[PDB]
């Protein structure tokens, strides 16, 4: 009948006049099942949320010139919009992302046909504001062009890079990949015109704190 | 012989090379260049010190604002990234981490003492802070004189992006100054130097602007 | 200009005609923040659902 505490993750619990607890007969508290029901890894649950996802595809077709923008993605809001996508669940309820990313490109090409689109990655910070920037230079950027001939996927990856230590999940606080027309495509007839490009995602360096109410947003940084 | 040179290896060296494989932008920067028969590449110094440095060239002060005080009234003051001057050479960089100097000039043709402070975040930090300046790092400055005085790091903010104007995390700072000595027209011209900045991250070469 | 696969969790993906990937000069990968900013230790998000 003494103070026994007890904690897991955040709770704890502290109890006076405690009593000491029970077991059924020959317990055996082994997590796993041998033999196995399940072929799966035990590990994947928690891993699960990194599982990569198709993204926000476009369609890029000749009639845009260069400079044109084919498709946008706002990079930390874009892994849970919907309550579909599997790393949904356990972001509504962390506030925030140290999370780093991984962006894969997709793209296909009938043989036949040139251009390339460009692959940059723009944070939010310098997201705030196209119109100061000269397009010729956009390779300083951390990217990827794409050939339209000869290239059938762009693997870039990209580290956590933003003003504050930690980034908002609701926001668009990481900014995002967006994907220019390099230069007009060509077509011979007759030819599909649609080119469809869909960026394939992923998500790598897991990070999550700082807990809330399921549906409400909260400020940190600002 | 001596003239002529053939592959079919070396290709690469002689300048074909497939742009759509880049490896990392980083990994270009260790790619030997091109060369013919004849061409010497040699790379010679003919400063000892360099002033493609990060270090030395924004050592060179560069000056933003010049205005007159005639009241004791402490002056706002906000300081934007450099344009128009070598400081905008600083323009490719978002994030920037440094201590930076803080050359101010005094004019005074009565005489005035006037005091100078320097505050990362603005006029509100959720309160008036502004009440009294002596307290936040003052630092008080001589009748026609000028000082050095530079401003150690302290902001909420480990980075700060250079590009934006926002006045929370975007600006270098926020400067603050009253004169004292009863006097009117006195004049300051106020300086800002880096002192071993920490750049990082790029950006793509800014459009000049003619409409602003 | 190679097959690469790439595989997380249950999810892969099997390209042809790859291109090799990009990284931001001086890149650092490590996930934990030194200094912390946070007090937590990161196994809290996976470990949470045990609360």
């Amino acid at each position: 009948d003494r103070v026994a505490a007890s904690t897991t993750t955040n709770a704890g619990n502290l109890v006076q006049a405690s009593v000491a607890p029970t077991m059924p007969v020959k317990p055996d508290f082994k997590n796993t099942d041998d033999f196995l029901s399940m072929s799966y890894r035990s590990t994947t649950a928690p891993t699960n949320p990194t599982k990569m996802v198709h993204l926000a595809h476009g369609t890029w077709t000749t009639n845009q010139h260069r400079q044109a923008l084919v498709a946008s993605i706002t990079l930390l809001q874009a892994f849970w919009p919907n309550q579909d996508f599997p790393a949904w669940g356990q972001s509504r309820y962390f506030a925030a992302v140290r999370c780093g990313f991984h962006i894969q490109v997709q793209l296909n090409v009938n043989i036949g046909s040139a251009g390339c689109l460009i692959a940059a990655y723009m944070p939010k910070t310098a997201h705030d504001h196209m119109n100061t920037y000269t397009f010729g230079s956009y390779t300083n950027l951390p990217h990827v062009l794409m050939n339209a001939a000869t290239t059938s996927q762009a693997d870039l990856y990209i580290p956590y890079v933003f003003n504050h230590n930690y980034a908002r999940t609701d926001s668009d606080d990481l900014g995002g990949i967006y994907i220019w027309v390099w230069s007009a495509l060509t077509v011979p007839s007759g030819s599909p015109t649609t080119v469809d490009v869909t960026i394939f995602g992923s998500l790598l360096d897991l990070d999550f704190q700082c807990p809330r109410p399921p549906g409400a947003d909260t400020v940190i940084y600002t | 012989n001596v003239e002529a040179a053939q592959g079919e290896e070396l290709a690469t060296e002689v300048g074909l090379r497939a742009t759509e494989n880049d490896g990392s932008l980083s990994e270009q920067l260790n790619m030997s260049q091109p060369m013919f028969l004849n061409f010497k590449k040699h790379k010679v110094n003919i400063y000892a010190a360099t002033h493609t440095k990060v270090d030395h060239i924004f050592g060179r002060a560069w000056a933003v604002g010049v205005f007159n005080t005639e009241t004791a009234a402490i002056q706002k003051f906000d300081l934007h990234f450099p344009t128009s001057t070598h400081g905008a050479l600083s323009r490719f960089f978002c994030h920037w981490t440094g201590e930076l100097n803080i050359h101010i000039l005094n004019v005074s043709t009565t005489n005035a003492f006037l005091k100078v402070a320097h505050t990362w975040f603005g006029t509100d930090s959720g309160i008036a802070r502004t009440a009294t300046l002596e307290s936040n790092g003052t630092m008080i400055i001589p009748p026609n004189e000028q000082m050095t005085l530079c401003v150690p790091y302290y902001s909420e903010v480990p980075l700060r992006c250079v590009k934006g104007s926002d006045r929370n995390s975007a600006g270098l700072g926020s400067l603050f100054t009253q004169a004292v000595g009863r006097t009117i027209s006195n004049r300051v011209q106020i300086f800002v130097s880096f002192r071993c900045p920490n750049f990082f991250f790029p950006l793509p070469a800014p459009r000049e602007a003619t409409s602003a």
